[PDB]
């Protein structure tokens, strides 16, 4: 009927902006196809999360030059202030929409395992990635809620999912990431990022040549991290 | 220490 | 007063969004400067160029992509999704160019002025009525065209008459005077004259040129000789 | 024809 036509129209629109690296564009396309109110598929759901994080890893990266830029020069004007917070507005402005984006809409008691953890990652990750550049009483709140929605996350890829599987490998990647570099708990990303490469690899002999690679990917990075911050030197 | 890796564009 | 303050600023927020490659948020800042009717420095001109210039670029990109797809698209799906997303990218560019072109006719083009100054923006006329024509089709296409080159001859006559044929300027003008002629006037064998003379004079001259236009005059020169290779290839 | 090359930054 006319809400089937209407999102697949806007589906294709978002991966015509895809393919024209229009990522504003194309996460609009998709936050219209969301609220045509039925469940995303695999695909769509990557669609969605390539849109929103090339826009705030856009964002996010603008915001990392601006900071560095404000240390040295305030090492003489607000120009780097005011635009360096005006980025933050930006950038706190597109989570904010991806969270009540995943509240109203894709959040659910309903649906597999990997969707619910895909979602609940997604909501840990936005959360995250605002917790970077809050401050005071409103990090701590963003802080909790990031934790909240990893650790629901985590209990049901735990629970639900194989130690290998790739979103299960993901999020406890970005919950020790969350760990690390925002909730300030060294140890527990490190413990996190261990224990997740080292149950992966006891069952990597069990998988296809296909899963193999969709696990490893990740893997490396937990290696790579875990190298990172396994060093004295700093 | 510099940033650390997150979950990539699948 | 306190103008020349806030330009001041608007001219460092420019160089704080280059940096952090915000490239529409430098474009909008540059305006703002340029609005303060004060001439642009040499420096303070390459901003506003550099900006603008990414802006269309990515738009163009996209317009490019899209039409493409157009083109392409009577051979899966199908249905008016690609041309309506072309138009509206179409009509973004359109809406940039028109920008660029108010500001050169408003503030920057002026009858007095160093001859690299007025060769500059009327060459960046020539190039936004150029993108212009890129996307023009029937009624104001033929207009477009003419206001293009009528800017880029206004431009050649001035470097001709009053700069060196090494001059980074004179060679990014002639440069894109013969991507015109190709391009958009489909004059292939006057672009591939004035790109071959523009080459050869200014390799004639390359053992004067001053090691503070090596670089660009050298890039320049370079690209000229890529669109002969492109060009001729037949 | 693929895009011609114009004048860069600068
Ligand atoms: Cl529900």
């Amino acid at each position: 009927g006319a809400m089937a036509m209407e999102r697949a129209s806007l589906i294709q629109k978002a991966k015509l902006a895809e393919q024209a690296e229009r990522y504003e564009d194309m996460a609009a396309f998709m936050k219209g196809a969301v609220e045509k109110g039925e469940e995303l598929s695999c695909e769509e759901r990557n669609l969605l999360s390539v849109a929103y994080k090339n826009v705030v890893g856009g964002q996010r990266a603008a915001w990392r030059v601006l900071s560095s830029i404000e240390q040295k020069s305030n090492e003489k004007g607000p120009e780097v202030r005011e635009y360096r917070e005006k980025v933050e507005t930006e950038l706190q402005g597109v989570c904010d929409t991806v969270l009540g984006l995943l509240d109203s809409h894709l959040i659910k008691e309903a649906g597999d395992a990997e969707s619910r953890v895909f979602y609940l990652k997604m909501k840990g990750d936005y959360y995250r990635y605002l917790a970077e550049v809050a401050t005071g009483d409103d990090k701590k709140r963003i802080i909790d809620s990031a934790r909240s929605a990893y650790q629901e996350a985590m209990d049901i890829s735990k629970k639900e999912m194989p130690p290998t599987n790739p979103i299960r490998l993901g999020l406890a990647l970005n919950f020790s990431v969350f760990h690390y570099e925002i909730a300030n708990s060294p140890e527990e990303a490190i413990s996190l990022a261990k224990t997740t490469f080292d149950e992966a690899m006891a069952d990597l002999h069990t998988l296809s040549e296909d899963s193999y690679k969709d696990s490893t990917l990740i893997m490396q990075l937990l290696r790579d991290n875990l190298t990172l911050w396994t060093a004295d030197n700093a | 220490m510099r940033k650390a890796s997150s979950a990539p564009a699948l």
